[PDB]
Parts: C-alpha cells; structure tokens; sequence
C-alpha cells in the first residue's frame, strides 16, 4: 500500500 | 587501478545488481493488506536469498561440503546483510536518502518521523559507519575483500574443512594488504581503516538481530522466512 | 537444522 506505492512513483 | 589476481577472481563473484533489484521489486508488487515493516522484511529477507546465491557459486566456498557452508553462512548472514547495505550507501547515496536493494531513495525524514528508540539507535550507528566509508573511498575491490573475510570467519566451530576457511582468511587478507599498498601508496592507514571497520560491522549486525527478533515477539514480522529461521539459531 | 538453508545451498 504506502511505502510500495511511494517507491514505485518516484 | 592495479587488482591482485585473487580479488580479480572474487570481483567475478558480484551478481548483476539490475537484475536482482526488478526480481526484488516484482516479488513485493505481488504479495500486494500489508504493513511498511512487514514490506521491508520479505524486501531483506529476498536480499539474503540474493546473499546465499552469491556465496554459493563463490570460489572457495562452492567447495566446501554442506554443513560447512551453513555453519558459515548462520554466523554472518546479518554482517553480509549489513555490508551489502553499507557499501550500497557509499555508491548510490546521497545526501538525507537511504538508498534501497531495489533502487529507489527514501528520504532519511521518512525514517526519522516514524523509527521507534531501538530502530533510531540502528540506523544512526549505520549512518555513523556509512560516513567513515564514505571518507575512505571506500571501493569495490575493498568491498569484496570485507565479504569474503566476513563470510570465511575463524570464530566458527565444528568445521569440518577449518583448514580452506584459514587459508582463505589468509589470501584475502594478504590480498587486500597488497591492493592498499599499490593503489593507495601514501595512504598507509587505508589497509588498517577497513579492518577496523569489521568488529562494528560485526556490533550492527548482531543488535539488528536483537531488533528484528524483538519485533518478530511482537507479532509485526509476517510469517516466518529464511530471515527468521537463520535468527532462529 | 535449517531446512530452507540447505534447500537454497543444494539447488
Ligand atoms: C541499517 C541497519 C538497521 C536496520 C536493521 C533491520 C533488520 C532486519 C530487517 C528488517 C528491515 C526493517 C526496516 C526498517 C524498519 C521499519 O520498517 O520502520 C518502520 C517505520 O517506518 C519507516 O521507517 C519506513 C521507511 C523504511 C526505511 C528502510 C531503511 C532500512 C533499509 C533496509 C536495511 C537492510 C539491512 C538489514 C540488515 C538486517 C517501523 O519502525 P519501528 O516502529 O519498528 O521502530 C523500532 C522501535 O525502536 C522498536 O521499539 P522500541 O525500541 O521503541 O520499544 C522499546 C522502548 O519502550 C524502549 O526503547
């Protein structure tokens, strides 16, 4: 959810 | 540079790093209501599949029966843990941002905001070492060297072959004795600076376990891995 | 022991 979703994004 | 033989043979050892990291990322894009700690768990505990792949096709431990590798690899799969992501932190770091297995940069603010004492206390003493690295340039020669001397320890008992793992310890430190002196000839201290980088490497790795094992009795490591059953003895 | 270890170590 958060942290993954952060990393993909960016 | 100017590589001694034996490093040019442990050099060829090093996985293509582009690859494991999409393996890493694909995997955890799978397993999808997950928690920020338990993510980084199975993204730790694929890195150390990534770890026994690297030593197992390696040059003197591929030679080693079974039992001897295991008995290695259950003393040191948390410093070669840590190394892995020290060494990660020299090359692709940069200023305020731990850069992961995976190949993103979370900001250091991310970590500050939400870390816990304990965790706090871990990832500035790695902070600490990452920076006296940063200040040796710290290279991949020398990298490799630290993991082998890591890997093959002496502190090991019941080995069956004690006698591969000493002479391994001996070639790899003669070896990095020679690397220091060529290349970095006026730069005397450089050779005992990575050695004595060892124990604390030894100091992280042994108090992220006693986290990681503190948090795996509070129900927040998801169920059981290679990570928890190498804490397991 | 450790049984996924030794599954990794051997193939
Ligand atoms: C660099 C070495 C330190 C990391 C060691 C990790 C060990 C094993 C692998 C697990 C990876 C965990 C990832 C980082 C943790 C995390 O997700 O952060 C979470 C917060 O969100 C975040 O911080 C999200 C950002 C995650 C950044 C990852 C950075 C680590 C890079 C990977 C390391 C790879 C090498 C590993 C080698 C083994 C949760 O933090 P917390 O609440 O668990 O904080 C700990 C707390 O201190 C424990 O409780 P306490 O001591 O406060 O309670 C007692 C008190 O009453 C008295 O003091």
């Amino acid at each position: 959810n958060a942290l993954l979703r952060y990393l993909l994004d960016k | 540079a100017s590589i001694p033989h034996l490093i040019l043979e442990l050099l060829k050892c090093e996985p293509d790093e582009p690859q494991v990291q999409a393996k890493i990322m694909a995997y955890l894009q799978q397993e999808q209501k997950l928690s920020t700690f338990g993510l980084m768990c199975k993204m730790a505990d694929q890195t150390l599949f990534s770890i026994v792949e690297w030593a197992r096709s390696s040059i003197f431990f591929r030679e080693l029966k079974v039992d001897d590798q295991m008995k290695l690899l259950q003393n040191c799969w948390s410093e070669l843990l840590i190394l892995d992501h020290i060494y990660r932190q020299v090359v692709h770091g940069k200023e305020g941002s731990i850069f992961l297995v995976t190949g993103q940069q979370v900001d250091y603010s991310i970590i500050a905001s939400q870390a816990g004492a304990t965790l706090n206390n871990l990832m500035s003493h790695a902070q600490e070492l990452v920076a006296k690295l940063r200040s040796l340039q710290f290279d991949q020669r020398e990298f490799v060297c630290l993991k082998f001397l890591v890997l093959f320890s002496l502190d090991v008992k019941n080995l069956e072959n004690f006698q591969l793992v000493e002479g391994v310890q001996e070639q790899v430190n003669a070896a990095l004795l020679d690397y220091t002196m060529c290349n970095y000839p006026q730069q005397t201290e450089k050779f005992g600076q990575l050695l004595l980088r060892l124990p604390e490497i030894r100091a992280i790795s042994m108090q992220a376990e006693e986290y990681l094992y503190y948090k795996h009795l509070n129900g927040d490591v998801p169920y059981n891995n290679l990570l928890i059953e190498m804490l397991h003895a």
